[PDB]
DNA sequence: CTCATAAATTGCAAAATG
RNA sequence: CUAAGAGUAC
DNA sequence: CATTTTGCAATTAGTACTCTTAGCTATGAG
């Protein structure tokens, strides 16, 4: 949703209506500190969520012994090696698909079928 | 177990002197917004600070209590997904040797 | 009731 | 308008019911009426615009010879239908004032949704004339034609206390059946009366069970 | 005999590679779930039904290469004591170890034991007992079967108390 | 063969059998039934080891079910009637700014969801913008009922600072560090809550620690000797008062202690638990 | 009692005795011989009081009369003479 | 199944749509709410050709700025016999005229339902700030609080083939293949009164049910 | 190949009364149970003295 | 110096409103 | 003698 | 006229065996 907070007091900004440009306009609850919004949308809600499912991937994410190893191309560098684990969504419906995290270049990348 | 055994505690002042020596960020002033990718480093619970690079400091961690510096009772865990660094070292643990 | 078998109430 | 053709087919399978109801009951009510079509249910009982009306669907019904030969207290039943989805006080009391100027012991009250609480109150009026409340919802269904259900014959009093005098039972020793079971309220069975429950049974073929109301 | 055992490996080895095959379509997203439960609950299912019908097939060849003077075999077709499935364990496959009704579960994190990797779905993993027990049991496996059995006598103690008070 | 650990209670062979528990000082966070209010609950069985040794369950739990669009955190705190929200500890603690208190809870800007599901919080508590006013808040739901308004800011201060985690401190002046650990607690209940990880298992074995003769002895002897000094502490009072001689022979009852020990070797039960302390079974070596 | 007692004309129960009313009947009797009560039977060395009663029933010289209570408290009078030991 | 159509595997599957229970939950992806400030023109550019049709197809002078935007499942209209008409004719039935409510069509590359309040003729100087929020209330009614088809307490229905002994004609009993209807989730009232089924024969685990339903027999 | 430890033994798995069991890997394991429970009341010499 | 006392079932009456 | 507790058999 | 909401303890396989411990603690006063 990428909310945003006032830069005077440090505390949450609020959308309002305008009257005399009819426009959304960002506004704080305790200071009355007033900018224009980047963008109309104000709330996000996920009821299927497609983020999060390779969740706390880092740079050293290798060097995790139990993760798991694999061979399968790497479509950023062609090499072999790299690391794989199941999708981090731990809700009871999410599909079993695997996630790929090359050791060479970083790059996420899954097994699914559909998407490509 | 056969093998098992269970530790009997030790003072943690030594471990909390060396996570500091060794780099460990003091948790009075730890903003999270400027070091995001930053590993939490807790001594029997106590959530002590924050490291910047847990690997290093696993790594000699590890060799201290292997050369006998540290007291082979306490057990040192680096749960990497969610970037946490857990050290226990109080009485009624069941470990056993490999 | 009770409990058991709060109060009523509470 | 598939919302009215439903309501309408509902509506129909309810009356058929309510006719199963009144011919078991043991009044006079011919096999054609039961068995009549959608299509003829259409043409009579709904108007040329599509909506089905209620007031002409009211009907009355008269004990058969074998009713009155069997009970000898019992005579015209009167069965009547609400239009208004919410029945208030005056239609209620305009159908028992009806129902006591025209001499009826009995008379249904098939509703559409529910009847206000201040309805409820005057529902049961001044001896014979009994009033018995039942919805189109659950009257779109015949319960006794399932095959869980088994046969429920009513029994006349000269029945009841020949049953009592050679089972030599109490009032309260006979199994009970609710005066609010499904079928309770379908056969109109008022408190101390006697069915006579019909079942194929596994180990002999027919038994014959009897449940007091309660 | 040698050739009864044989086919009792390559059927073992035919239904763990079918269970990869099942594995691979279930990884590539291209198994679709059945319709009233999700793609894991189907998943486990077919692996499942594969590792049962599995043992069953390696018994039956089991007992059909018994002779009729098997001493087993002869107590089994008298109905004296024991069945197809005792045969089945005692030589050719002990079978799949299930708690709750399902499989071996990751009591670690993703992963049964310390010695399997994250993620792993092989049937070795999570409590398959490809090893009857004249040939013996692998470590892991001793302790699947040991987890399966604790379940057992829980199952015990816990239906025994609730049909006693059924029963009163 | 003989290889010892036991001890010897009026001639009988007494064993203590580890006793199971679960570890203190570890945030566990469980699913909860669909019809009670609250969701999920996070916990920790918080205890300091150098101190008092004394349990204080502070739990964070989640109230409202998916369905539910007011879905409001509430903290236990200890000797308080009321679950009051985490937004009022947190002003109370020290961190008035909303980004404040949203940065030492959440840890992600982009991670949008989060901050979401945490908005009720802030939107319930806007109500108050003062440190202070938190403070005098918690002392109002204080169950003490014995402190004037002026001074239940000082009564909260205690609250927050010796019954709130004794596990991380029991000064003054590190407010910050207990507000982290709310933080974190917080954390882990919404990551549990929004599916991210699963519920704790309450089975793990690395999640229960095994009293042995050590602890046990140590915990008993702790309550034992609290009674002894307790004792002396009346008689000394009582000597003093009246003004009579001091001894410390007729001070000290060495049969406090002695009896003590005795009764919870000698019998199972552990105090003043029961079958800790277990005749050793010398039917065969391996028994 | 008059009441109570349903008249031997009009018995509607079982002519065949029951296996309780002969369990009951032979320990019964089988008391009552233990208790030196006159025998009405011919003994062919038979010692045992059970065998004794068993013998007795067998060509019905049992002196005794089942008293089957209906549940409405009526009852009726059964001599073990007219009832048929079939089990 | 009624027993002329007892192998109608279509009429089966009507059937099973007719009394499956149905919920937007299960429906929507997303739902968001955004800050339009004309109902005329539309700054999301990929579902302006919607209004382009709807504005042109037929009031809009009195509607809040605040525009509730869900955004469906393909495979859930797939799987279900659902359509983007049947949808929005139910919420527009169950919302009255309060909530004016546009849907692009089936064919559309997304499925997006956009809603806007109505306004009050009467002046308010301070539901203006609020009206968002009113907004997010509604849209968690819409939720749950609406069904679109199906039976009430009936999680799911999965269709299974049973065999049954038929009297056949020439005398003997002959093993008719039957479809037949398990649901999770007992409505027995609601679901015995679907026309189409059997009534006669419908069970059910629950025999509170069938006392409370049919009788104590 | 990416160990971190290796069991030093792992029939040191059982405890003290499995560790009795001769081929417990070739037995039922509510056997093993049972054997495990049965030899503490095993007789035979717990002291020498 | 020694006796006397410090899982799963159930089973609702309030209290508030418009 | 009573009570409490522990272990155990099927 | 119509909902509506809330807070928790007692009772829940049979028998059967063996052994171990403990029974108001400490203080006043006749
Ligand atoms: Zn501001
Ligand atoms: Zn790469």
């Amino acid at each position: 949703t990428t909310f945003r907070f006032c830069r005077d007091c440090n505390n949450m900004l609020y959308p309002r209506e305008d009257k005399e440009n009819n426009r959304l306009l960002f506004e704080c609850r305790t200071c009355s500190y007033v900018e224009e919004a980047g963008s109309p949308l104000v709330y996000r809600h996920e009821l299927i969520t497609n983020i999060g499912e390779t969740a706390g991937v880092v740079q050293d994410i290798g060097s995790d012994p139990t993760l798991p190893r694999s061979d399968r191309e790497c479509p950023k560098c062609h090499s072999r090696e790299n690391v794989f684990f199941q999708s981090q969504q731990r809700r009871k419906d999410t599909s079993m698909v695997l996630f790929f995290v090359c050791l060479s270049c970083s790059h996420i990348f899954t097994s699914d079928q559909k998407n490509k | 177990s056969l093998m098992s055994c269970i530790s009997v505690g030790t003072d943690p002042m030594p471990i909390i002197t060396f996570l500091s020596e060794w780099g460990m960020e003091p948790l009075e002033d730890y903003v999270p917004h400027q070091s995001p990718d930053a590993t939490r480093v807790f001594v029997n619970g106590v959530w002590h600070g924050v490291h910047r690079n847990p690997a290093r400091l696993m790594e000699t961690l590890r060799t201290l209590r292997r050369k006998g510096d540290i007291n082979p009772e306490v057990s040192m865990i680096r749960d990497i997904r969610e970037k946490e660094l857990k050290i226990f070292t109080d009485a009624g643990r069941v470990y056993r040797p490999l | 009731t009770x409990p058991g078998v709060t109060x009523p109430g509470v | 308008d598939q919302e009215n053709e439903r309501n309408i087919s509902r509506l129909w399978r309810a009356f058929r019911t309510v006719k199963e109801m009144v011919k078991d009951r043991g009044y006079f009510i011919t096999q054609e009426e039961v068995e009549l079509p959608l299509e003829d249910f259409k043409a009579k009982y709904c108007d040329s615009m599509g909506r089905p009306q209620r007031k002409m669907m009211s009907f009355q019904a008269n004990p058969t010879e074998e009713s009155i030969s069997k009970f000898p207290d019992m005579g015209s039943l009167w069965v009547e239908f609400c239009d208004e989805p919410s029945v208030g006080v005056k239609t209620m009391k305009t159908f028992v004032i009806h129902i006591q100027e025209k001499n009826f012991q009995t008379g249904i009250f098939v509703y559409q949704n529910n009847i206000t609480p201040s309805a409820m109150k005057l529902v049961p009026s001044i001896p014979p004339a009994t009033i018995e409340t039942f919805n189109e919802a659950a009257l779109v269904v015949n319960i006794t034609h399932h095959e869980l259900v088994p046969k429920h014959i009513r029994l006349s009093s000269d029945e009841k206390r020949e049953l009592l005098k050679r089972y030599r039972l109490k009032e309260s020793q006979l199994p009970r059946i609710q005066r609010a079971d499904p079928v309770a309220l379908y056969l109109g069975l008022k408190r101390g009366e006697v069915v006579k429950i019909i079942r194929k049974s596994e180990t002999s073929g027919r038994y014959a069970s009897y449940r007091i109301c309660m | 005999d040698g050739p009864t055992m044989r086919e009792i490996t390559e059927t073992i080895a035919e239904a763990k590679k079918k269970v990869l095959d099942v594995t691979k379509e279930a990884q590539a997203n291209l198994l679709t779930a059945k319709h009233g439960m999700t793609l894991r609950e189907s998943f486990e299912d077919n692996v499942v039904r594969f590792l049962n019908e599995a043992r069953d097939k390696a018994g039956r060849l089991a007992e059909v290469n018994l002779k009729d003077l098997n001493n087993v075999k002869q107590m089994v077709m008298a109905g004296s004591k024991g069945s197809f499935i005792n045969i089945a364990q005692m030589s050719a496959c002990v079978g799949q170890q299930s708690v709750e009704g399902k499989r071996i579960a990751f009591g670690f994190v993703d992963r049964t034991l310390p010695h399997f990797s994250k993620d792993d779905y092989s049937p070795e993993s999570k409590g398959f007992v490809e090893n009857s027990y004249l040939r013996g049991l692998t470590p892991q496996e001793f302790f699947f079967h040991a987890m399966g059995g604790r379940e057992g006598l829980i199952d015990t103690a816990v239906k025994t108390a609730e049909t006693g008070y059924i029963q009163r | 063969f003989d290889m010892g650990g036991y001890f010897i209670i009026n001639g009988s062979e007494k064993v203590l059998i580890a006793q199971e528990r679960s570890a203190g000082n570890i945030v566990q966070v469980f699913k909860k039934a669909a019809p009670s209010p609250i969701s999920h609950v996070a916990e920790i069985r918080s205890a300091l080891e150098k101190g008092s040794r004394f349990i204080s369950t502070l739990q964070v739990k989640l109230y409202g079910r998916e369905g539910s669009s007011a879905r409001t955190i509430k903290a236990t705190l200890p000797y308080i009637k009321q679950d009051i929200p985490i937004v009022i500890i947190f002003r109370a603690l020290g961190i008035i700014p909303d980004g404040e208190i949203l940065e030492h809870i959440c840890y992600d800007v982009n991670d949008w969801q989060m901050l979401e599901m945490l908005k009720p919080c802030v939107e319930d508590g806007f109500v108050i913008q003062d440190r202070e006013t938190a403070l005098d808040f918690i002392g109002r739901r204080g169950t003490a009922l014995g402190i004037k308004k002026e001074k239940r800011i000082q009564y909260a201060k205690d609250i927050l600072q010796k019954e709130f985690l004794p596990h991380i401190t029991q000064l003054e002046g590190f407010e910050s560090r207990k507000a982290f650990f709310l933080g974190y607690m917080i954390n882990r209940l919404l990551l549990c809550a929004l599916d991210r990880k699963d519920q704790d298992d309450r089975d793990h074995f690395g999640k229960k620690r095994l009293d042995l003769a050590g602890p046990l002895l140590a915990q008993l002897f702790k309550t034992l000797f609290k009674k002894l000094t307790k004792d002396i502490f009346r008689y000394m009072q009582r000597t003093v008062e009246e003004a009579h001689d001091f001894n410390m022979k007729l001070a000290i009852n060495a049969k406090t202690i002695t009896s003590g020990l005795k009764y919870a070797l000698a019998t199972g039960n552990w105090g003043e638990r029961a079958g800790v302390s277990q005749v050793l079974n010398r039917y065969t070596y391996s028994s | 009692l008059k009441e109570k007692a349903i008249p031997k004309d009009q018995r509607a129960t079982t002519p065949y005795m029951t296996k309780y009313e002969r369990a009951r009947i032979l320990g019964t009797r089988a008391l009552q011989i233990s208790m030196n009560a006159p025998v009405f039977v011919d003994l062919e060395g038979e010692t045992d009081p059970l065998r004794i009663a068993m013998k007795e029933l067998a060509e019905k010289k049992i002196p005794l009369v089942i008293r089957r209570y209906l549940p409405d408290g009526s009852f009726e009078d059964w001599s073990v003479e007219e009832l048929i030991v079939d089990l | 199944l009624e027993p002329g159509h007892a192998a109608d595997q279509e009429q089966a599957k009507l059937i099973r749509s007719a009394i499956e229970h149905t919920t937007l939950k299960s429906v929507t992806i997303a739902s968001e709410i955004y800050y339009d400030p004309d109902p005329r023109s539309t700054v999301i550019p990929e579902d302006e050709e919607i209004i382009q049709l709807h504005f042109s197809l037929l009031s809009f002078d009195q509607q809040s700025p605040w525009l509730l935007r869900l955004e469906l499942d393909r495979a859930a209209m797939n799987d279900k016999d659902l359509t983007m008409g049947q949808v929005g004719e139910r919420i527009k039935q169950t919302f009255k005229n309060d909530l004016f409510v546009i849907w692009s069509e089936d064919n559309d590359e997304k499925l997006i339902i956009r809603c806007r309040v109505v306004r009050p003729k009467s002046l308010d100087a301070e539901t203006e700030a609020e009206e968002d929020h009113m907004l997010k209330k509604i849209e968690n009614t819409m939720l749950e609080n609406i069904t679109l088809r199906g039976v009430e307490n009936i999680e799911r229905v999965v269709m299974m083939k049973y065999d049954r002994k038929v009297p056949s004609p020439t005398g003997e009993y002959v093993k008719e293949p039957e479809w037949v209807l398990e649901t999770d989730g007992v409505n027995l009232s609601e679901v015995m009164t679907v026309p189409g089924i059997d009534p006669t024969r419908i069970y059910t685990n629950s025999f509170i049910d069938i006392m409370e339903v049919l009788g104590i027999e | 190949t990416t160990f971190t430890h290796c069991e030093i033994h792992p029939s040191m798995i059982l405890g003290v009364a499995a560790s009795i069991i001769p081929f417990p890997d070739h037995n039922q394991s509510p056997r093993n149970t049972y054997q495990s429970a049965m030899g503490k009341q095993a007789m035979g010499v717990f002291l020498t003295n």
